[PDB]
């Protein structure tokens, strides 16, 4: 108790708020502050030193700079191969470290239809158990370094982006974003699951170096896994057996989650009109159309 | 329209006036009214004034139960005495006299503890049974008593939903929400309209619970009445437990008439599909035999491999693999070497003997013990190994054959009220050997002989066994393995007061103290009450770091139907066991991604007691994320206890108490090497 | 307004014409200026 609290000297009334660089070997670590001053003292207990991340906010003082602790702030045969390739080190293993490849370049998916469509299918099929995280929309790519280091650290997962699309800044960090997602310095971090629509708008630098293991091109709309989609979200509703999926999911053209989420809201609004509890087709489809003029209209 | 003019009508205390007013107001009773019925403080009045005055009643109870009332509303019903589908019935009666009777029912049940309230109770089922909407009036009826005779009256035509809906509900209550002295009468009236219909896997569920006799016996004549047969057999075989299967095969070797029941009373039918079909159907390369077999080594991680060839079963190659194998170990599995071949046929009766018999009567003793143990492990059946090693039990003070009692008792444990065996197993505590292992397997055999027993046993069993268990105090592990055993001869007591008769009988030092309240945690099957919270926030307080523990392990034996309520914040507090008691406490069930996320916070500790403790969990919760914690554990390593572990958990990957055991006795791992042997003998593992 | 218009290509929206200094739209709100200024009872507001 009188040890614990005879530390009382270094967290008193000299104490500051720095932030820490690196952690040496020769138990001299380095901060940092407004100034950017640097103090070079031994360690002390309270510290991790190991999950701690350096590169963070750390406690300082008037004093030496003795650290006494610190503080924390068709496709089937296509989707099959993404199958075992971004699921490879999950369930089912037997097929895998019988002998192994793990080709970690991740993969490039794109379709005439676009809209993210499919690939949202493909992404929200992953998001069964594990930690998701979507990126839309393409100085320097600052931003994309501190995506790519919280990345580093949410490693144990599946990274998805979405949207992949003056003019000469864009090639260049283009160049720079291929030279970080090639790992020169750093071996396999995380899948990167590379999402577009028009593969003749980007450049082949971005299929090559980007890929070494596969890339499909995308042969129907897939009203199969869209289907499925359907099928999750009119799980909790219900629905009678005249009701075809098929003409609907084909009617249906470049919808995201939150579009058909409305529509199918609009269907049961629709079907509350004569208080019925079960939607029908037709119903559906004339509740569709005023999503359907809505858009087109402007 | 307007009520102004109606509105001077109340107004006299004239009888014609009332009289011809009412069915106005009945008609215009459908909605009741246009209005909220601000009424009432003008019509207070009529309180006090009282042929056609039982309609007056009715309008009096429907405005008071249009308003609000605790008290007085059913007054006016109950005084009625009501007598002389459509949207008006409907209104006037299904959510009024189901609110009214309800709160009337309630205050009732509350207070007095007539036979009027009982007749509108059941004129007011009659009508919900005509308004056909089902699942209020049951989650209505859960706590108020006439029940039996209600559920029989409501069932006539309807059967799958309304029997499958309100017993899945009710049951879900009788486990969650409903104490425990009502689960004998819903059994009972479900054993009933289980009778009366179909789905026998049931009413099976029910014999499963109530541990009858004349259950299986009613089923088996209902079979015959009515005829897959093989697979009904073979989970009939995992409902029934110990008492009620002896019960079974005894009035059918009594009689039975059909010769099949006592081909189900040799057993090997449950056993006979599994092997071919797991032969064909299924697949294995020798791969995992190569390399798991080539990476053990120094003495340890080579037990690890007699526990693996052990448990791994379709390949009969990998204990024909070599030689000397057998003769380089020490008797440390040596042990469960010998069990080995006992571990890894559940098959071939005949052919087991010519197995076991190069074995038999050899130069060394813990081979033949092992061999002997390997014998009561193969088969529950035969059961022919008894008289050899029973005229060879006494030893006077030291031999071999107190191994061969190991593994004879224990096995013949594992095989099975039986005297004679009790009788025979007087002079085996009566010895009190300085081997705790002797006790151990006593207690876990005369344990899982007496499971499923009726309202325990309060003889001379228990008394000579706590006598002599308090003639003297040494070595507490047998203070703590014979509570093990002892709950399992308590267990299964619905109006035993055996906890608090124990509370009473010894009252002792800490030991015999840890030692009681093991038997008052082994004394709760559970059910809901505030109680057992309240004394589990009290006593997780304690000193003691034991019985805390072991009390908190009651949580996982508690709780462990529903998940939901499964994790606690256990595993946030300072306590250094306390995140292996939630770690324990994670259960058998599937590991869903909650239970992997706790699984990896409690994989990196800094005690070795705990990393021991995460892969047991790890591999019993689960059957690349089954590789992952390995791949982890390769990572933090690269001691021998990790390795063998994760071996063992590697192997360990690809209500019954039989299953309940081994687990919670295995709770005591943390102890001198030599249990290891006796960590292989676990049950629990299919 | 076009502009509005250009923003909300006629998707949600109430249309009210709004003429300046219609007339009776005049006269009631003039007496509401005549309001909470003094005015006298001698003047004509129609023809002003």
């Amino acid at each position: 108790e009188e040890e614990r609290s005879k530390v009382d000297d270094l967290r008193g009334t000299p104490m500051s708020v720095g932030t820490l660089e690196e952690i040496i070997d020769d138990n001299h670590a380095i901060v940092s502050t407004s100034v950017g001053s640097e103090h070079y003292v031994s360690i002390l207990s309270f510290v991790d030193k190991d999950l701690l991340e350096p590169g963070c906010s750390v406690l300082l003082n008037h004093k030496v700079h003795a650290v006494i602790g610190v503080l924390m702030d068709g496709l089937d045969n296509q989707i099959q191969e993404i199958k075992e390739s971004v699921e490879l080190p999950l369930t089912h293993p037997e097929y895998y470290e019988e002998m192994g490849i793990k080709p970690p370049k991740g993969v490039i998916l794109y379709g005439p239809p676009g809209t993210g469509k499919t690939l949202l299918a493909k992404a929200v099929a992953n998001q069964t158990s594990a930690t998701f995280l979507r990126v839309v929309g393409s100085d320097g790519p600052k931003l994309v370094r501190e995506l790519f280091r919280v990345a580093e650290e949410h490693a144990p997962s599946i990274v998805f982006i979405d949207e992949i699309d003056g003019e000469r800044e864009i090639q260049r960090t283009m160049l720079e974003l291929l030279n970080q997602l090639d790992g020169f310095d750093s071996r396999g971090d995380v899948k990167v699951i590379m999402a577009t629509n028009r593969i003749e708008t980007l450049d082949p630098a971005l299929i090559r170096p980007g890929r070494i293991d596969r890339k499909i091109e995308f042969p129907l709309p897939d009203e199969k896994t869209k289907k499925r989609i359907f099928q999750i979200h009119t799980s909790r509703m219900t629905l009678a057996d005249d009701v075809t999926l098929d003409d609907l999911i084909m009617a249906k053209d470049d919808l995201s989650g939150a579009d058909i989420k409305a529509i199918c809201t609009e269907a049961g609004l629709m079907a509350l009109r004569e208080r019925r509890m079960k939607v029908t087709n037709e119903d559906f489809k004339k509740s569709k159309e005023n999503v359907l003029y809505k858009k087109q209209e402007g | 329209r307007d009520k102004a003019p109606v509105q001077p009508q109340q107004s006299p205390a004239a009888a014609p006036g009332g009289t011809d007013e009412k069915p106005s107001g009945k008609e215009r009773r459908d909605a009741g009214d246009k209005d909220k019925e601000q009424e009432l403080s003008e019509e207070d009045k009529q309180l006090q004034d009282e042929l056609y005055r039982p309609a007056l009643e009715e309008l009096r109870r429907q405005i008071r139960s249009s308003t609000t009332s605790m008290t007085s509303v059913p007054k006016p019903l109950k005084f009625l005495r009501p007598h002389y589908n459509k949207r008006f019935a409907a209104d006037i009666i299904s959510v009024l006299a189901m609110t009214m009777s309800g709160e009337r029912e309630c205050l009732k049940y509350r207070l007095v503890g007539a036979g009027e309230v009982a007749k509108e109770w059941q004129e007011l089922d009659d009508a919900e049974k005509v308004q056909r909407e089902p699942l209020l009036t049951l989650v209505k009826e859960i706590v108020p008593l006439l029940m039996e005779i209600e559920q029989v009256d409501m069932l006539e035509k309807d059967i799958d939903e309304n029997a499958y809906a309100k017993v899945c509900l009710y049951l879900t209550s009788c486990v969650n929400y409903v104490p425990e002295p009502e689960n004998s009468a819903l059994l009972r009236c479900a054993l009933g309209v289980f009778r009366k219909f179909s789905r026998f896997p049931e009413a099976l569920r029910l014999a499963l619970m109530l541990n009858d006799m004349e259950l299986v016996e009613d089923i088996f004549t209902s079979c015959k009445d009515v005829v897959m047969l093989g697979r009904h057999g073979v989970f009939l075989e995992l409902s029934e437990d110990v008492e009620e299967y002896e019960d079974l095969t005894e009035i059918m070797s009594n009689v039975q008439l059909n010769s099949n029941f006592l081909a189900l009373a040799r057993e090997l039918d449950i056993m006979e599909p599994k092997v071919p079909d797991d032969i064909y159907k299924t697949h294995l390369e020798n791969n995992r035999f190569g390399g798991s077999g080539s990476q053990v080594d120094s003495a340890r991680m080579n037990l690890a491999s007699s526990f693996v060839n052990g448990f791994v079963n379709q390949d009969k190659l990998l204990t024909d693999d070599g030689n000397k194998w057998l003769y380089k170990n020490k008797d440390h599995g040596m042990l469960s070497a010998a069990a080995s071949l006992g571990m890894i046929l559940l098959w071939d009766v005949d052919g087991g003997l010519t197995q076991i018999d190069k074995y038999l009567y050899s130069s060394e003793d813990y081979i033949k013990s092992g061999a002997l143990l390997a014998c009561g492990i193969v088969n529950s059946g035969v059961r022919n190994e008894c008289d050899p090693a029973l005229a060879l039990l006494s030893d006077y003070v030291l031999h071999n054959s107190n191994t061969m009692r190991l593994g004879s008792i224990f096995g013949l444990g594992l095989a099975y009220n039986r005297e004679d065996v009790l009788t025979l197993l007087l002079p085996v505590m009566g010895d009190s050997k300085s081997s705790m292992e002797v006790a151990g397997v006593t207690a876990l055999a005369c344990g899982m002989i007496a499971v499923g027993s009726c309202n325990g046993d309060v003889t001379s069993t228990i008394l000579q066994t706590i006598m002599e268990k308090s003639e003297t105090e040494l070595k507490d592990t047998y203070a703590r393995w014979l509570p093990l055993g002892l709950g399992l001869n308590h267990l299964g007591k619905g109006e035993a007061i055996e906890a608090i008769l124990a509370a009473l009988e010894v009252v002792s030092e800490p030991f015999r103290s840890f030692a009681n309240t093991l038997v008052d945690v082994c004394a709760y099957a559970g059910s809901g009450n505030v109680l057992k919270v309240q004394q589990l926030l009290h006593i997780c307080s304690e000193h003691f770091d034991s019985k805390e523990k072991e009390e908190d392990k009651d949580k996982k034996e508690k709780k462990d139907k529903d998940k939901k309520e499964a994790p606690a914040d256990m595993g946030a507090h300072q306590g250094v066991a306390v995140l292996g008691i939630a770690l324990i406490a994670m259960g058998e069930e599937i590991g869903a991604e909650m239970a992997l996320r706790t699984f990896g916070h409690l994989l990196r500790y800094g005690e070795p007691t705990l990393r021991r403790a995460v892969p047991l969990a790890l591999a019993l919760i689960s059957v690349s994320h089954d590789a992952d914690p390995e791949v982890s554990y390769n990572s933090i390593f690269a001691a021998r206890l990790a390795a063998m572990l994760r071996q063992l958990a590697q192997y360990h990957a690809k209500k019954g108490t039989l299953t309940l055991c081994p687990y919670h006795s295995d709770r005591q791992l943390m102890s001198q090497v030599a249990v290891a042997g006796l960590l292989t003998v676990l049950v629990s593992f299919l | 307004i076009l502009d509005s218009a250009l923003l909300r290509p006629g998707r949600i929206d109430r249309k009210i014409e709004f003429p300046p200094p219609n007339e009776e739209a005049r006269l009631d709100i003039l007496k509401i200026h005549s309001r909470k200024m003094n005015l006298t009872r001698g003047i004509n507001l129609r023809k002003i």
